[PDB]
């Protein structure tokens, strides 16, 4: 329970955060997809288990 | 920096962390200890 | 259904010193090298900005 | 400028430091634990024979 | 969750504290620069000065 | 090239020098975002291995 | 109680040091400048007087 | 805190600055005799 | 010519620290292994049955 979905979740919302602040810059929105990618990765790791 | 780098690159390969084989090694001792006593009561047996 | 001989205690107990020593290698890096951002492991935008 | 470059790059020092001593303390004490946890073993052998 | 909330805060105000220290220091160039148009408007008021100065 | 003497290669050497400096900005950033990409994945990879172990 | 994966006194200290340096930092700076005010952050209706 | 960059430093460098510009006026008039030293002081004053 | 030969001659102090350290801990290793080593045959021999 520290490395679960959740935690990653909020990650994800914290690097949308940061992008809201800096709406122009390239780097912030490769960042936000790469965050996205790694959600959804563990969503359907976990489901693989299941 | 690449030295240093590829240093590391080449541990990866070849060395090995202490701890699992040394907690592997005390386990395995044990076991094959308590193997030999198999040995030792069988024979106490076969004495018979 | 018991693990006395695979231990298992044991194997749990080492992954936690290898969490504790990840923590010290990058506590370790980071206050010698005097930057929080060291690498882009450490942040993408931070980077980048 | 620079100000705001320091506030994204630096490392603040008491905070890598706080974290090494946690890490140090964790490290040793793990170890120890897990020295405890590889007799487990053992004390099941004296168990067992 | 709380805990990202007020990390998700301290972000923003990073990058406002960011914005607004710089436009302050830009806007005191400024009113340095119209004070002293005010004081070369000032010498214009002289009835002695010819065309060319 | 020489310019001294010149007019026209003056400006013109001036012109190129200009379109480098935005060329240099536009290429810095987009390395930048390389670098980010990058970092994501190599992050990323740590998070993966722990599950995995 | 002794908890080792968190010294709440570590962080309890580290917030006043932080305060102490804000203060230190407004005092060097207001002794160097040779003005009260510096910045529109120090009083900004005596900014504007 | 950071080890690495002392802001406060470079404040204080920039108020030396200023006082040095100030000083190096103050001397270069006193030594001239002159408020108008040059263009910079009063162009059209200079002038005229 | 002084710089270009120390390059040359001189040994780098901190290099050479953990070097040392290093093998130290290395022999100490290997020493412990090894009086567990005799023991193994003394173990299996001991065992006579």
């Amino acid at each position: 329970k520290s490395s679960s979905l959740s935690g990653s979740l909020q990650s994800f919302f914290t690097s949308l955060q940061t992008l809201v602040s800096n709406a122009e810059d390239p780097a912030a929105r490769q960042a936000l997809i790469g965050k996205a990618e790694g959600l959804v990765n563990q969503f359907k790791t976990t489901d693989q288990y299941l | 920096d690449r030295a240093l780098g590829q240093k590391l690159q080449m541990s990866n390969l070849v060395d090995v962390d202490w701890n699992s084989v040394i907690s592997s090694y005390v386990m395995q001792q044990a076991a094959l200890q308590a193997s030999y006593k198999t040995f030792t009561d069988m024979q106490g047996m076969s004495l018979f | 259904a018991q693990v006395i001989n695979t231990n298992s205690l044991s194997l749990l107990t080492q992954n936690n010193l290898n969490k504790s020593q990840s923590a010290l290698g990058t506590a370790i890096e980071r206050l010698s090298s005097g930057l929080r951002i060291n690498s882009a492991k450490d942040d993408a935008a931070g980077q980048a900005i | 400028l620079t100000s705001a470059r320091s506030r994204i790059e630096d490392s603040d020092y008491a905070t890598e430091v706080s974290n090494m001593s946690r890490a140090q303390i964790l490290q040793q004490a793990g170890t120890s634990v897990l020295a405890q946890a590889n007799q487990v073993p053992q004390n099941v052998l004296s168990l067992l024979r | 969750q709380a805990q990202a909330q007020n990390s998700q805060y301290a972000l923003a105000r990073t990058f406002a504290t960011q914005k607004v220290s710089l436009e302050e220091s830009v806007l005191s160039q400024v009113t340095t620069a119209i004070q002293t148009a005010q004081e070369k408007i000032v010498y214009a008021g002289n009835g002695t000065l010819s065309d060319d100065d | 090239t020489p310019v001294e003497g010149n007019n026209v290669e003056k400006e013109k050497a001036a012109a190129a020098i200009d379109k480098t400096n935005r060329g240099l900005k536009n290429s810095l950033n987009n390395v930048l975002t390389v670098r980010a990409e990058l970092g994501t994945q190599l992050s990323e990879l740590s998070t993966l291995d722990s599950l995995g172990s």
